[PDB]
């Protein structure tokens, strides 16, 4: 008789988790993310640390010349595609008047960019609904009025005066 | 002084000459792309001469000899030896410059694997 | 390492499904090489892999 | 050619999908035509960089 | 600086220093391997510095001691033939249709 | 400071009582308020064999305070139970910054120097370093201390040819 | 909201360390997407937007607001047969090579 | 392009010879060897 298995399964990463089980730790070698040259292995815990943020400012280096220069990297050749390896796109795209450029700035964290749209806003006359409100606050609140990078509350910043400013105040933005 | 009286080194790669590719010398790239029934050789062949520029303009007198590029599925290892003569800490930053530009342009892991040598290993001098 | 060691290790989680098991009467590997010496080692570690 | 074997071909074409009218040979390439189907980012980039103070 | 081999061992675990395929590092593989036609009364070059070395496809992660560690650690994943199929006999008799198909392993972003 | 350990003591007994698990972040806080301590064992007790998950900003300060302790009680079985916790499954990822590990490390050094025979200690010390941390001056004067007390004069020259 | 947010990422950062190992380092790879996941699956990340064969190797169901009996259904009924055998196409693309074709002869 | 070929229907490396020679001369063309 035939007795078929079941199929038993498996996340992506398990083989190579349990290969990586099979190994212990290297004790003659500095850490992984060194190089293994003898030039370049780092000899002092300073010089260790020194090494690992020349490596990080190099990586900024790259990404900050990458996300300036989106077109020369927007030409995708990988199948399966890769979104971590795309450019990203800091600047907001909506620039008509209405609470969707709003909402798009307080999504991209441009908290002077959106204090001046939703000021804006009110000059027009548009309502703003009360959830924009509520993120524009959470915005501003967690932020203190600075851009995204301590700040101490100043009194009567541009967080008191929407909250001033709002016909109706509800139990998230207390 | 008087008309009758009148009458440089090389690495292994250097050295040996072309028709040595398989017998002394071996192949700088390694890649599939050239066996039978494989496809993209040209893709493989530019994407190699952009990476030999990049390199060998962001290593200015640093790079010993040539590179040495492998492509194990969609990994990219560059496997470079350079010279002592730079700073480690600048070495630092542009592995990481480098990595990460090269990643982000071929939309693929790479990877950049620098050997330090004291200086150019001589071979012979032609 | 002689005595700093992992006290524990986190095995990978492997479920037995209720589906059945899908059977091969054969699986041909073909491997093509432009080096011998490279397929002659490749051919080593397989075969021992497939005898483990 | 029997009939026989002509629309007992003409059937295996219905089931295979083929063209079961035969239409001839110089009419059918619109079977086949149906059936199949940069140097300015380098150098821009190599400039880019170059200015920025990272390349040559 | 001094290369690490020094401190390897001579009964260490040889699979940690490799866990996965990496290059040909001279300062890490602790063998006097030479490598390259040597030149009149010569000898074949050393490995510091070898290019050719750098340039071989090397088996270092995978040792017999490695494999086997390896594939006793892989067994979990596996699953038993069904043993009434002893022959193709019974796999022509049980399962009458076979379905054939192929994958294809190249190397390049694709 | 010294007034607040009872309402610590109560408010630990009212997390478990409630059913929310204390995280490293609460032992932390507590081992923090209590050194300034034979608490820390009863901790261990509890905390032996546990695999953690992040649940506290500050959880990856738990080690480093934990070490303290072993530290200032002058206790090493203590500090192997501390490092037995730090190797349980995944717990390291837990060690904290770069400045934590080398701190953590620098004291279980320095105490494994202080109180194990030398063998072992040089045992953890071809284990640790340059592996794990790169040593401080002092964790080497140390090393040699625990040389002499041990009259294994004959490797000073090798802790050197390391120091240098 | 935001708050939420930027406290799971502070909560991510608690087990932020380096790689240890070159294992890792493909883990790390393989759960962001950047490496292949093994087995090599030729068409992963692919699936045709959920179509299936009858989708098309059976077009004929668009050919119904042609001619039905003259030289037009002749012609129409070539280049489904020639479509309904093209790997390269998708559905969408087919219909709409159809649809064109609808247009063009209602055109003329 | 697609209408052109809708209107038809109603009716190996790349490189220059000498950049492909200095290539395949220095070994950086895997498997190009000379006879």
């Amino acid at each position: 008789e035939v007795v078929i298995p079941k199929k038993k399964t498996w996340d992506k990463v398990a083989v190579l988790q349990a290969l990586a089980s099979t190994v212990n730790r290297d004790t003659t070698a500095v850490p992984y993310v060194f190089q293994d040259d003898p030039y370049l292995m780092p000899a002092s815990s300073l010089e260790s640390r020194s090494f690992l943020l020349a490596k990080k400012s190099g990586e900024n280096v790259a990404k900050f010349i990458i996300n300036s220069y989106p077109k020369y990297f927007q030409k995708d050749i990988a199948e399966p595609h890769i979104p971590c390896l795309m450019p990203e796109y800091f600047e907001p795209q909506i620039k008509d008047i209405s609470e969707a450029a709003l909402k798009e700035r307080i999504e991209l964290r441009k908290v002077k960019a959106s204090v001046d749209m939703f000021d804006q806003l009110l000059q027009a006359g548009t309502t703003v609904s009360l959830e924009t409100t509520n993120s524009l606050l959470d915005l501003l609140c967690y932020y203190g009025d600075q851009e995204p990078s301590g700040v101490t509350w100043r009194a009567k910043n541009n967080a008191e005066r929407i909250f001033s400013l709002m016909p109706e105040k509800n139990e998230h933005s207390y | 002084r008087e008309l009758p009286c009148a009458w440089k080194p090389v690495t292994y790669e250097e050295a040996h000459a072309p028709h040595y590719i398989a017998h002394r010398k071996g192949w700088l790239s390694l890649h599939t792309g050239n066996l039978d029934g494989e496809d993209h050789a040209a893709e493989r062949t530019v994407e190699d001469v952009f990476l030999r520029k990049f390199m060998w303009g962001t290593f200015p007198g640093c790079l010993a000899d040539q590179l040495v590029l492998k492509r194990r599925g969609n990994q990219l290892e560059i496997c470079a030896v350079v010279l002592r003569q730079l700073s480690p800490h600048k070495y630092y930053f542009l592995v990481g410059y480098s990595e990460t530009l090269l990643s982000y342009f071929y939309k693929c892991p790479v990877r950049l694997h620098l050997q330090t040598v004291p200086s150019k290993v001589v071979y012979k001098y032609l | 390492l002689h005595v700093d060691v992992p006290k524990d290790l986190t095995k990978p989680v492997v479920t037995i499904s209720d589906e059945p098991d899908i059977l091969y009467k054969r699986l041909s590997v073909l491997v093509k090489g432009h080096d011998k010496a490279v397929l002659d080692s490749y051919e080593y570690f397989a075969v021992l892999a497939a005898k483990e | 050619l029997s009939e026989y074997a002509f629309r007992m071909s003409r059937l295996s074409a219905r089931l295979f999908g083929e063209v079961t009218r035969p239409t001839n040979s110089k009419s059918m390439k619109v079977v086949k035509l149906f059936s199949e189907l940069n140097h300015h980012t380098y150098a821009e980039l190599m400039q880019t960089l170059r200015f920025l103070g990272l390349y040559r | 600086l001094p290369p690490r081999t020094e401190k390897m061992a001579v009964d260490q675990d040889w699979p940690s220093v490799y866990p996965v395929a990496a290059p040909f590092k001279p300062s890490a593989v602790p063998l006097p391997v030479r490598m390259g036609y040597p030149v009149k009364k010569g000898v074949p070059m050393a490995k510091e510095g070898n290019l050719e070395l750098l340039k071989i496809p090397n088996f270092l992660h995978l040792t017999p001691v490695a494999i086997k560690k390896h594939c006793e650690a892989l067994k979990d994943f596996c699953t038993e033939w069904p043993a009434a199929l002893d022959s193709d006999e019974k796999c022509e008799k049980h399962f009458p249709i076979e379905i054939d198909s192929t994958d294809y392993v190249s190397s390049g972003p694709s | 400071h010294v007034f607040a350990r009872s309402p610590a003591l109560q408010v630990l007994r009212e997390m478990k009582a409630i059913g929310i698990e204390p995280s490293l972040a609460t032992y932390h806080h507590i081992i923090r308020l209590f050194d300034q301590s034979f608490i820390i064992y009863d901790i261990m007790n509890e905390l032996m064999g546990k695999r953690f998950s992040p649940k506290d900003p500050d959880d990856d300060k738990f080690f480093q305070s934990a070490m303290s302790i072993c530290s200032s009680l002058r206790d090493l079985e203590l500090a192997y139970q501390v490092h037995g916790l730090l190797k349980t499954g995944d717990n390291w990822k837990f060690i904290g910054p770069d400045q934590h590990r080398n701190f953590y490390y620098s004291k279980f050094f320095d105490l494994i120097c202080l109180m194990e025979q030398i063998d072992v200690t040089l045992k953890w010390y071809e284990d640790l370093i340059p592996s794990a941390y790169f040593p401080h001056s002092q964790t080497m004067i140390h090393l040699l201390q625990a040389l002499d007390v041990a009259n294994r004069l004959e490797v000073i020259p090798k802790i050197w040819k390391d120091s240098k | 909201s935001l708050w939420d947010v930027e406290f799971a990422k502070q909560l991510a950062t608690v087990n932020e360390q380096p790689l240890q190992n070159g294992f890792e380092e493909l883990i790390q790879w393989t759960k962001e997407g950047k490496l292949w996941e093994f087995p090599i699956n030729n068409e992963a990340g692919f699936d045709d937007d959920g179509s299936e064969f009858h989708e098309h190797i059976f077009l004929e169901k668009h050919l119904e607001s042609f001619p039905k009996q003259g030289p037009i259904r002749h012609f129409m009924e070539l280049v489904t047969c020639g479509l309904s055998k093209n790997p390269y196409l998708s559905v969408k693309q087919k219909v709409e090579h159809i649809e064109w074709f609808r247009n063009y002869f209602n055109e003329k | 392009a697609d209408e052109r070929l809708r209107i038809n229907s109603l009716r190996r490396w790349r490189l220059s010879r000498i950049v492909f020679r200095h290539l395949a001369d220095h070994g950086q063309l895997s498997g190009i060897q000379r006879a």
